[PDB]
RNA sequence: GGUCGGCGCCCGAACAGGGAC
DNA sequence: GTCCCTGTTCGGGCGCCG
């Protein structure tokens, strides 16, 4: 029936009252389904007929379970949610199959009518009031309150998950070496007993769950692989993602694109080399989820590539804690990175991508460091340890970067893997001035009001330039002055400036900018043999600053 | 039998609601073992999701320990309990500690589990053990006794601690003892032998008084001072003088009497950076007066007991790290430099973590406060790695900066 | 057509701090 | 007061799980 587990004292936010909302008018089919349901639960212990001394009401509806005929009765408890106390969620993330160890025997149970088997706080029941029309117009309709966790009420998930832990604990304690992956009401149960002992242990556990009001219907995957679980198929020595079906469109709405990008993202956990930059690039200046947007040629190419990636078949393996984790990263271009985590070669635990872009200006070294950071944290969640890295950057490159950078930066144990394109720094600033090279004192400034500015330089050899700029800023004119000295100098050059801003952008050796100007500067820096940059204060009459 | 000190957060503030971060397997194993034992002793107990509060939990090994030690990050709870532990039940900081020749740090956190925690306050001390691969929902506990890591616990235990140390103090009245968080700072001017001996005695005294202990020997006198220094050259290039003038121009915000007029003159044309230019007699004079000013202390610079401390750190390269501690801009209470710490020449994060602990430990001794750090590191980088290197039972506050060195101010 | 909790990815807007005119 | 760097912190959308 209903669990004997003690109830969870729940309250409302101080100075707030229960909900007062009238039913969504709904389809007759829905009404019939709900009528069946409410009668059932009435009979069972789950629902109770309320009198007229119940002032509150909140709308209900129903959905279908997937590949099913049964209805899930939901309650739009939004308003009530606004007015319920906050909870601390105990669900901290999602189990992943690449994190499972190899077990000799495996079972996957599911709990029948999970929520409705858990008693609600007596004193709180009053607010879960809902009405159901017998017919849409014909009769007033019977109305009720819940005695058990509703479905749509913001406290239900954590209360269920915590109650499930509470129930499982005596059994788990009695059975130290039975692994139980508990996610909401899915129980993946794994052991190293022979199939007989294991089946016995399973029966024990189902009995136990029964003693606490919890039923395991015979939608239990008996130890017959493959087991369907958390969106995956679990074979004895491999797992795969359940079939992913990409959107196909003649004409693409922003809704379609969001759906496609989401689906590719899910896919990228085990399909190597999936990119989304170009498809994602079309969702920048978008307003309507209905708004249609033309596929760029480049986006088109990206989609073709992903679509044929999703053709050649893949599977991940399980985790062997007696072998090292390895994480291997390749560079894709345009700030896109992918990676595979494996233990034996060619046998991925899982794969993944990193494409995020942070800051206006950046370089490949920084982005690789970020991809390492992301993978590290993911690995800690999944396996609780940091994998050894294989990275497409020369040990010397990395040493030059981290030892000269003014920010603290680090990468854990890694080795060079010679898989092009290699990550490199594209240019290097001198630490000392260059003898025999022309010195440029550069300078730019603009008008805050009129947005007109000037950028130019004067040279120890008499070279001079001034350039008028239209619709600009101080910062812009400052990058412009530097850029003109780069444009007009030989292969070696010293450049003096008072822009801390421009100097602070350039000394971080970026190879990538949101800003065209900065990118042009970068192109110029790459063509030089030797560039020395220096700062001097303004308003003190240093040269032509 | 023991009476619990009522505790109320500062008016107009909620309890902490901070998300638990991912833990390595060895840290989760240690924590699971520790909390199991602690619940068996009543020190903590399970709570549900209807307690809306949370504080991150993790685990560390102290320097040379091999013994995992539970650490709760009560920073949020501490700055919400502030007038409770700083004002109502503040612990006095002894000006003499910092003057002592030798100062030893002893761990006494365990003691605090002797004392019940105010029933109404327990809910605020909630934490959640996480699990590898999210095999389970997190397991939530709260504290029944005074927790390690909360500034309230030394506050409340203060009475018992003074009562306990009373004899030893009576015998050795020359010795300063300071209680900060889970630590006891024991300073004296004895020569080392008799110092360490006395520490051993105190360890025994504490041992019999029902309180255990898991070298840690400071010498505040040798806490170096890192000033601003100008270069010395027989020949000066245009570039050298530009460097010299930017440095002096930065310096002037701290020392008002500094001037660059004569030196600036030398840079009037637009000469080649590499060109040597004779120092003008006036310029030499200005320069010498400036070395003189930089030799002297800043004027009117005093610790304000009502303001917080701030620490900035600069990465100088080659394992070298400079820092300043101030309450107001350009009014440095202290400057310094570390070199050759664990991780030198291979790991910036480990070095910086060490720097942060050294500096915090120094501030505790000198002022009885822990500074808020400005850290030269991207946030993600720090957050990913700092708990792997943390060896202390407190955690300072911090924020992130990215300040390209245009002038080499604190290192030559 | 419509509810909840978690985790992923992306977009946005505010707010705090800090520099530079 | 604009312009332009660190960081919060809340909102939205899609995917996936229950
Ligand atoms: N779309 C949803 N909205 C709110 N709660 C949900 C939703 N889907 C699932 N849940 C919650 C309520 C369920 O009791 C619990 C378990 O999920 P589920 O196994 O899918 O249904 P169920 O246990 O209630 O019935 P069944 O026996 O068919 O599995 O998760
Ligand atoms: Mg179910
Ligand atoms: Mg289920």
């Amino acid at each position: 029936p209903i669990s004997p587990i003690e109830t969870v004292p729940v309250k409302l936010k101080p100075g707030m009252d229960g909900p007062k909302v009238k039913q969504w008018p709904l389809t007759e089919e829905k009404i019939k389904a709900l009528v069946e349901i409410c009668t059932e639960m009435e009979k069972e212990g789950k629902i109770s007929k309320i009198g007229p001394e119940n002032p509150y009401n909140t709308p209900v509806f129903a959905i279908k379970k997937k590949d099913s005929t049964k209805w899930r009765k939901l309650v739009d408890f939004r308003e009530l949610n606004k007015r319920t106390q906050d909870f601390w969620e105990v669900q901290l993330g999602i189990p992943h199959p690449a994190g499972l160890k190899k077990k000799k025997s495996v079972t996957v149970l599911d709990v029948g009518d999970a929520y409705f088997s858990v008693p609600l706080d007596e004193d709180f029941r009053k607010y879960t009031a809902f009405t159901i029309p017998s017919i849409n117009n014909e009769t007033p309709g019977i109305r009720y309150q819940y005695n058990v966790l509703p479905q749509g009420w913001k406290g239900s998930p954590a209360i269920f998950q915590s109650s499930m832990t509470k129930i499982l604990e005596p059994f788990k304690k009695q059975n130290p070496d039975i692994v139980i992956y508990q996610y909401m009401d899915d129980l993946y149960v794994g052991s190293d007993l022979e199939i007989g002992q294991h089946r016995t242990k399973i029966e024990e556990l189902r009995q136990h769950l029964l003693r606490w009001g919890l039923t395991t219907p015979d939608k239990k995957h008996q130890k017959e692989p493959p087991f369907l679980w958390m969106g995956y198929e679990l074979h004895p020595d491999k797992w795969t993602v359940q079939p992913i079906v990409l959107p196909e469109k003649d004409s693409w709405t922003v809704n379609d694109i969001c759906k496609l990008v989401g689906k590719l993202n899910w896919a990228s956990q085990i399909y190597p080399g999936i990119k989304v930059r170009q498809l994602s690039k079309l969702l920048r200046g978008t307003k309507a989820l209905t708004e249609v947007i033309p596929l760029t040629e480049e986006a088109e190419l990206e989609l073709a590539e992903n679509r044929e990636i999703l053709k050649e078949p893949v599977h991940g393996v399980y985790y062997d804690p007696s072998k090292d984790l390895i994480a291997e990263i390749q560079k894709q271009g345009q700030g896109q990175w992918t990676y595979q985590i494996y233990q034996e070669p060619f046998k991925n635990l899982k794969t993944g991508k990193y494409a995020r872009m942070r800051g206006a200006h950046t370089n490949d070294v920084k982005q690789l460091t970020e991809a390492v950071q992301k993978i590290t944290t993911e690995s800690i969640v999944i396996w609780g340890k940091t994998p050894k890295f294989k990275l497409p950057i020369q040990k010397e490159t990395w040493e030059t970067w981290w030892t000269e950078y003014w920010q603290a930066t680090w990468i854990p144990e890694w080795e060079f893997v010679n898989t092009p394109p290699l990550v490199k720094l594209w240019y290097q600033l001198e630490k000392e001035p260059i003898v025999g090279a022309e010195t440029f004192y550069v300078d730019g400034a603009a008008n805050r009001e009129t947005k007109l500015g000037k950028a130019g330089y004067v040279t120890n050899k008499g070279r001079q330039k001034v350039v008028p700029l239209t619709n600009t800023t101080n910062q812009k004119t400052e990058l412009q002055a530097i850029y003109l000295a780069l444009q007009d100098s030989g292969l070696e050059v010293n450049i003096v400036t008072n822009s801390q801003y421009a100097l602070g952008i350039i000394q971080a050796q970026p190879d990538k900018s949101e800003s065209e100007l900065v990118n042009q500067i970068i192109e110029q820096l790459i063509k030089k043999e030797k560039v020395y940059l220096a700062w001097v204060p303004a308003h003190k009459g240093i040269g032509g600053n | 039998p023991i009476e619990t000190v009522p505790v109320k957060l500062k008016p107009g503030m909620d309890g902490p609601k901070v998300k638990q971060w991912p833990l390595t397997e060895e840290k989760i194993k240690a924590l699971v073992e520790i909390c199991t034992e602690m619940e068996k002793e009543g020190k903590i107990s399970k709570i549900g999701p209807e307690n809306p509060y949370n504080t991150p939990v993790f685990a560390i090994k102290k320097k040379d320990s091999t013994k995992w030690r539970k650490l709760v990050d009560f920073r949020e709870l501490n700055k919400r309990t502030q007038d409770f532990w700083e004002v109502q039940l503040g612990i006095p900081h002894p000006a003499g500690l910092k003057k002592k020749k030798s100062v030893t740090v002893l761990d006494v956190g365990d003691a605090y589990f002797s004392v019940p925690l105010d029933e109404d306050f327990r809910k605020y001390t909630a934490f959640t053990i996480p699990s590898i691969n999210n095999e389970t929902p997190g397991i939530r506990y709260q504290y029944n006794v005074l927790p390690q890591g909360w500034k309230g616990s030394p506050a409340i235990f203060q009475s018992s601690m003074t009562k306990i140390l009373e004899p030893f103090k009576k015998q050795n009245p020359d010795i300063v003892i300071y209680q900060y968080m889970d630590d006891l700072y024991v300073g004296s001017d004895l020569e080392i032998g008799q110092h360490r001996t006395k520490i051993e005695e105190l360890r025994q005294h504490l041992l019999r008084w029902g309180l255990t202990t898991p070298g840690y020997e400071l010498h505040p006198d040798k806490w170096t001072v890192q000033p601003i220094v100008l270069p010395e050259k027989d020949s000066w290039t245009v570039n050298d003088i530009q460097k010299l003038v930017g440095k002096l121009n930065w310096a002037s915000q701290i020392y008002p009497g500094i001037k660059v007029r004569q030196l600036s003159k030398l840079l009037r044309g637009t000469k080649a950076l590499t060109e040597v230019i004779p120092l003008t007699e006036e310029a030499e004079l200005e320069l010498a007066e400036n070395r003189e000013i930089l030799k002297e202390p800043v004027h009117g610079v005093y610790y304000d007991p009502s303001k917080d401390l701030i620490a900035e750190i600069q990465k100088q390269g080659q394992g070298q790290w400079t820092y300043q501690i101030y309450q107001e801009p350009f009014k440095n209470l202290k400057t310094g430099k570390y070199a050759r710490m664990r991780g030198a020449h291979t790991n910036d994060v480990k070095q910086l973590t060490e720097a942060v602990q050294k500096i915090t430990t120094e501030s505790i001794v000198i002022w009885g406060k822990t500074p808020k750090f400005k850290l030269p590191i991207q946030k993600e980088t720090w957050e990913t790695w700092w708990t792997e290197y943390w060896q202390a039972t407190w955690i300072p506050e911090w924020e992130f900066v990215n300040t390209p060195p245009l002038v080499k101010l604190w290192y030559q």
